[PDB]
RNA sequence: AAAAAAAAAAGGUAUGUAUUAA
RNA sequence: AUACUUACCUUAAGAUAUCAGAGGAAAGUCCUACUGAUCAAACAUGCGCUUCCAAUAGUAGAAGGACGUUAAGCAUUUAUCAUUGAACUAGUUCAUUGAAGUCAUUGAUGCAAACUCCUUGGUCACACACACGGCGCGGAAGGCGUG
């Protein structure tokens, strides 16, 4: 019975691919925090729609879907 | 379910008296009456004879 | 717990902690060490700045800003570049902002 | 369902088979459309589409029969306004006023009514007007059908030079409701 | 009456497979057994697939946004 | 805020088009505030009346974001 | 009776509001009958003095 | 907050949709309201439009041609006169606006299609229509399924003659002063 | 604020819609709530595209309205008064 | 052709005859009477004008004349959702000296009815 | 904090409001709305041109632009210059301000102070 | 050596019933 | 307007220019028809400030419109899908069955003109005066400045 927000808390500094909703491109990347409208921060991403990208900052509205 | 009538095409002795599809003219009876329907005209028919 | 609950000073020690502790910290921890940005905005083309301000909504003000935008017609393609002093962008615009090594 | 419900009962049976054994009576074919319409009752468009080709194809089939009758294509177009489609109803008013051989006063004026609602584009509406002009325009009691026309103008129009030019020609017309004019 | 978000409740609990729609822009349409939700109607989804609009590929336990749901369908 | 008066409209069959182009009905369940609308024996309407619609199930919800205009027909 | 409260109020509760209408009606017979009964003693009361 | 009703301008407390329906719906709200938009309304004639007036200077030509032009006389009515006649005019202009000639519906009214037309409470497009348009009727025919069966000859001493056409009360001397034949 | 005021005002009375998909309402108007979503009575509907149908009830939502064409005598209406005196409003 | 007060906002200016600017690129052009928080506004008098998709061709860069099929539309409430800018395009019917007459003898003709009415309630 | 409450500091002052269109305003800034809505005097709007071997322009921003009656006939490009053009908050992307003002002093918000200077 | 109780309806809108003149 | 009966319901919060200095009840707060600076509003008031405000020495003209006519103007482009049978080239016509089907084809799109009619203005005063580009009285709309 989890609900978002705790299965958030729970994908903490765990790999996470988060779909944005335009070109079906997702990062994968270590998430590292989020906020209270699930804003997303990423350490090591990369972006897949085949580089790679230090540290990310995602805005809520942008994000389809998040996965691990 | 339902078959389409024409009683003057039928006094007439024409063919097309019946159809299944609506045409213009027709009056809508149930099909099992159809051939009860016939004999209320029979007299009718036996009067031309 | 709810916001509507939460007295004057409790949003502002909440905001404080937002900015230093969470997702925006990537920014502010950008704006304080003179770290350049890359943002790229929903209009589909890229700023390469230096943040001087930011805020909740991540509208935020630059300095030195590179703007890069390319456009194609049948597969016929062109980059421009657009260079920029100092600019305030409307956080609503932005998707991913990342900050450079 | 409501569709076979009817068909079962014994009055569809009976009011039928009288209608299709005397055709001209009109009196058969007026109990069978108003017991199965009352059948029907909630007509909306949720009712079953059996049921309302049955009742179409019966006043379809008894305005056949009887080609002038001014109340019942009013009707009818108005079952098909009620049910959703305006193309259907605009089509059996043309039938209707084509019955007529163009003139009635009653299809003019009813039908003219509805066109008002259903129609922009301001022009072709007052071809409306214009055609039903030439036709039932000096209808002895076609007065009314005026009161709407200049009604129309005086809405629609912006200028006032139409509304002299229609009226002045009002005042040689011997209706029966000159004064009102 | 039934509250749309109690039937989702009765999604959660009945562990009912459900067909979710997207926005018309995105072109695919999620399915999947719906664990829990928040206030805005964004579900986390367990056994995911993400099906092209049958050879789409399994997804997982996805947390996935309100903001794009159109229908939520058994 | 306020909740939207669809009293009068539950447990009637309803069309409401979803978007620009769908178009649903089914029969009203249940309403929110945001006109979140959960209907049953939902049937997603197409050209064709018989050939092209397919149900959708049991129970269908939808979001009131998505909704545009709703119409019964229906008493 | 049905016709004139029909228009207004829900179809949903026009029934349990015509069940308590025709309560009403009979608990106010009920109370004539009562009326009646103390008319009655009363005259008795008025004829043994 | 609070809702003021201008209208009747008494305030109601605490706005909600129950409260405030009940009292736009009600009895009094209503008469105010309507009056209101009954002054409103009756204002826009009753203005009259002043609009400004532009003299130029009368050239040397056309004073001497409307020289010759001999100076018509004008009629003033008296106050108490033009009182009156305004008072005739205004309630003569409220006639032509009820007036709404229906004979039509005088002359079918034994069609056999009467019944699901002009009764217009059994119509289709404004017969639900009419229901819910009933008033909540708080305290204290003409059926649909008619046939050409009932009346089958329309005269047998029924029927009144059609009504005569009317005639304006100013040119009433105008009317031919005798018939062609003799009525009864 | 005023124009909502106003929407409320038009009850009973008929309007015109344009909903941002294109369409046209024009009909009578039974509700309106602060959220702008109304619904309609014995409406005539023209699609995007020009097609017009007849329907008997309509519900709208708010968010999709673009304009809302309201009856033109509602213009002189009170609730456009700038200067305007109100009594006291009771002690609760 | 009209030159607005340098500083004047969407308050200060009532009655004057606007041209508004929607998402769709359409225009709606008439006198404005309210506002709101979300700047939905109701326009007097006002008609759409609108460049039709046939026209368009005529304004990409090469005297133009437009041909625009423009509808009217009296006494509207627009969306604030909808309004993309605000210009102005004439000035009202009354002058400045004019608007503070009325709104002076409209103001006490309002005390007038406060009076009128409080002593109609306090004696009967 | 709102950033906006910065960008009331900056009126009377020349800038572009470009916005979500691709719509471009030269214009001198009066009055910022604390929801961005900001409202200009001298005015001069205009569409850029994507060259890519004439690239379609926005179709919505040019009929928007020939609707504002400030376009005139004789103008080769596209461009339109008014007077008091009022912009709503939500349609600005973004914001280019002069060179020569300095952020150091504007840049300080008085209610971030007034919240540390009171504790 | 220590001690002991409380003070109160509010007022808005709508519907029905009765009263306010030869 | 008063009395009685029944129904529907009740308080988002806070604040009223900012900055600085001096004083009263080491930190902070509150306060001073206290002192300065800046800002804002109203009211006055000025600028050789800017723009605009129609013929009568004539039957005109300027701005804006017509949801006006010529006008079936001229030039273009358009009028449903599916199933079965017959003929047919190797797609076409006719008949039947089903589905939906804004009206228009005198339409719609483009092009242009002529005519007619509506609303608006100081239709003010002095002047019919050979100049190198003013300094009549007002009204409308602005900009700037002082109090
Ligand atoms: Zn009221």
């Amino acid at each position: 019975p989890v609900n978002p927000k705790p299965f958030l808390k729970g994908l903490v500094n765990h790999r996470v691919g988060v779909k944005l909703k335009f070109n079906s491109t997702e990062y994968r990347g270590t998430l590292v925090s989020t906020d209270n409208y699930f804003n997303l921060q990423l350490n090591e991403a990369e972006e897949f729609v085949h580089g790679t990208l230090g540290e990310i900052f995602i805005r809520c509205n942008n994000v389809l879907y998040i996965r691990e | 379910d339902i078959v389409f009538v024409s009683p003057q095409l039928y006094l007439s002795s024409q063919e097309g008296w019946k159809s299944d599809s609506a045409k213009s003219g027709f009056i809508p009876i149930l099909k099992n009456d159809l051939q009860r329907f016939q004999d209320s005209l029979k007299h009718i028919v036996d009067a031309r004879n | 717990r709810p916001k509507h609950e939460l007295s004057r000073a409790e949003l502002e020690e909440l905001e404080e902690f937002e900015f230093k502790h969470g997702p925006m910290s990537l920014i502010n921890d950008a704006m304080v060490t003179r770290t350049p940005v890359i943002i790229s905005l929903r209009n589909n083309h890229k700023i390469i700045a230096r943040v001087k301000a930011f805020d909740r909504h991540c509208n935020m003000v630059l300095e030195n800003v590179k703007e890069l935008w390319t456009e194609k017609k049948g597969k016929n393609v062109i980059n421009r570049e657009r260079f920029i002093s100092k600019l305030f962008l409307r956080g609503d615009s932005v998707i991913v902002v990342l900050k450079t090594p | 369902d409501k569709y076979t419900a009817l068909i079962h009962d014994e009055n569809f049976s009976t009011l039928t088979l009288n209608v299709s054994r005397y055709p001209k009576s009109l009196a058969y074919w007026e109990k069978l459309l108003n017991y199965i319409v009352k059948a029907s009752a909630p007509i909306c468009k949720s009712t079953e589409p059996q049921l309302l080709k049955l009742i179409r194809c019966t006043y379809s089939s008894m305005l056949n029969e009887f080609p002038y009758l001014e109340n019942y294509y009013i009707d009818f177009a108005l079952l098909e306004y009620k049910l959703g489609n305006v193309s259907m109803s605009h089509k059996i008013f043309q039938r209707g006023l084509q019955a007529f051989n163009q003139r009635s006063l009653l299809l003019w004026t009813s039908y003219l009514k509805f066109c008002n609602n259903v129609i922009s584009h301001q022009k072709q509406l007052f071809k409306k007007y214009e055609t039903a002009e030439e036709y039932v325009g000096l209808h002895f009691f076609s007065g009314e059908f005026w009161d709407l026309y200049l009604e129309q103008i005086s809405s629609r129009c912006t200028s006032s030079k139409k509304y002299w030019n229609v009226l002045r020609k009002i005042l040689e017309i011997p209706l029966h409701s000159f004064s009102k004019f | 009456m039934v509250p749309p978000i109690n039937c989702i409740f009765n999604f959660l609990q009945q562990q009912t497979p459900v067909t979710i729609w997207l926005f018309e822009q995105i072109g695919i349409r999620i399915k999947g057994k719906i664990v829990g939700f928040d206030e805005f109607m964004n579900v986390v989804i367990d056994e995911a697939v993400e099906i092209p609009v049958e050879k789409g590929t399994p997804l997982g336990k996805i947390l996935l946004k309100g903001d794009n749901i159109t229908l939520i369908t058994s | 805020v306020s909740t939207p008066e669809l009293k009068k409209y539950m447990d009637k069959k309803i069309l409401l088009n979803i978007n620009g182009s769908r178009k649903v009905a089914g029969i009203l369940r249940g309403y929110d505030i945001f006109l979140n609308v959960v209907l049953d024996d939902a049937m997603e309407i197409n050209g064709e009346d018989p050939a092209n619609n397919h149900q959708l199930g049991l129970q269908t919800v939808i979001r009131g974001n998505s909704i545009i205009s709703l119409e019964a027909l229906d008493a | 009776a049905a016709a004139a409260a029909a228009a207004a109020a829900a179809a949903a509760a026009a029934a349990a509001a015509a069940a308590a209408a025709a309560a009403a009606a009979a608990a106010a017979a009920a109370a004539a009958a009562a009326a009646a009964a103390a008319a009655a003693a009363a005259a008795a009361a008025a004829a043994a003095a | 907050t609070r809702y003021y009703c201008e209208y009747c301008h008494s305030y109601l407390t605490h706005d909600t949709l129950s409260v405030r329906k009940s009292h736009l719906v009600g009895k009094n709200h209503l008469r105010i309201t309507a009056d209101y938009y009954r002054n409103k309304a009756r204002d826009i004639i009753n203005k009259h439009n002043h609009k400004r007036r532009h003299i130029g200077k009368r050239g040397r030509k056309e004073r001497e041609n409307s020289s010759q032009n001999e100076t018509l006389k004008v009629t003033c009515l008296s106050n108490k006169e033009k009182r009156h006649i305004m008072h005739v005019k205004k309630m003569n202009q409220k006639e032509l606006a009820q007036t709404s000639i229906d004979t039509l519906k005088l002359l079918y009214d034994g069609s056999p299609g009467y019944s699901k037309v002009f009764v217009d409470a059994n119509r289709f497009d404004i017969g639900d229509l009419v229901k819910a348009s009933k008033l909540p009727q708080r305290a204290n025919s003409r059926s649909r399924d008619e046939t050409c069966e009932s009346n089958p000859f329309p005269r047998l001493n029924n029927p009144k003659k059609l009504e005569p056409p009317k005639i304006l009360s100013q040119w009433s001397n105008t009317i031919p002063k005798t018939s062609i034949f003799y009525s009864v | 604020g005023i124009p909502v005021k106003l929407l409320n005002e038009a009850q009973g009375h008929i309007v015109s819609l344009e909903l941002t998909t294109g369409a046209t309402y024009r009909g009578k108007l039974v509700e309106s709530e602060d959220s702008m979503n109304v619904q309609l009575r014995d409406v005539i509907a023209t699609e995007p595209q020009g097609a017009v149908t007849h329907m008997d009830q309509i519900f709208v939502r708010g968010s999709q309205i673009k304009f809302i064409v309201v009856p033109d005598l509602l213009k002189n209406a009170p609730l456009f008064k700038k200067n305007s005196s109100r009594p006291m409003p009771p002690i609760r | 052709k009209i030159q607005v007060a340098h500083s004047s906002r969407l308050a200060n200016l009532i009655d004057y005859k606007l041209r508004v600017l929607t998402q769709d690129g359409r225009v709606y052009i008439g006198q404005l009477m309210a506002f709101d928080k979300h700047m939905n506004l109701v326009l007097n008098e006002c008609i759409e004008e609108r460049v039709p998709k046939t026209q368009l061709d005529k304004l990409r860069p090469r005297t133009l004349n437009i041909k625009v099929e423009k509808r009217v539309l009296g006494l509207t409430i627009l969306r604030g959702e909808q309004i993309l800018s605000t210009v102005v395009e004439d000035k009202p019917l009354l002058s400045k000296k004019e608007r503070l007459v009325r709104d002076k003898k409209e103001k006490k003709q309002a005390q007038k009815q406060t009076k009128l009415r409080k002593e109609k309630e306090k004696k009967p | 904090m709102k950033l906006v409450n910065f960008l009331k500091k900056l009126r009377n002052e020349q800038v572009t409001i470009e916005l979500k269109n691709g719509t471009t305003v030269w214009g001198t800034l009066q009055s910022v709305s604390p929801q961005m809505n900001a409202i200009l005097t001298d005015v001069k709007l205009t569409l850029p041109q994507p060259r890519l071997n004439k690239l379609n322009s926005n179709g919505i921003a040019m009929a928007s632009l020939y609707l504002t009656g400030g376009q005139q006939p004789t103008a080769s490009d596209n461009i339109a210059s008014l007077q008091y053009i009022n912009i709503r908050g939500n349609t600005i992307r973004q914001i280019i301000l002069p060179d020569s003002l300095n952020l150091d002093s504007l840049l300080v918000d008085q209610k971030q102070l007034n919240s540390l200077r009171r504790s």
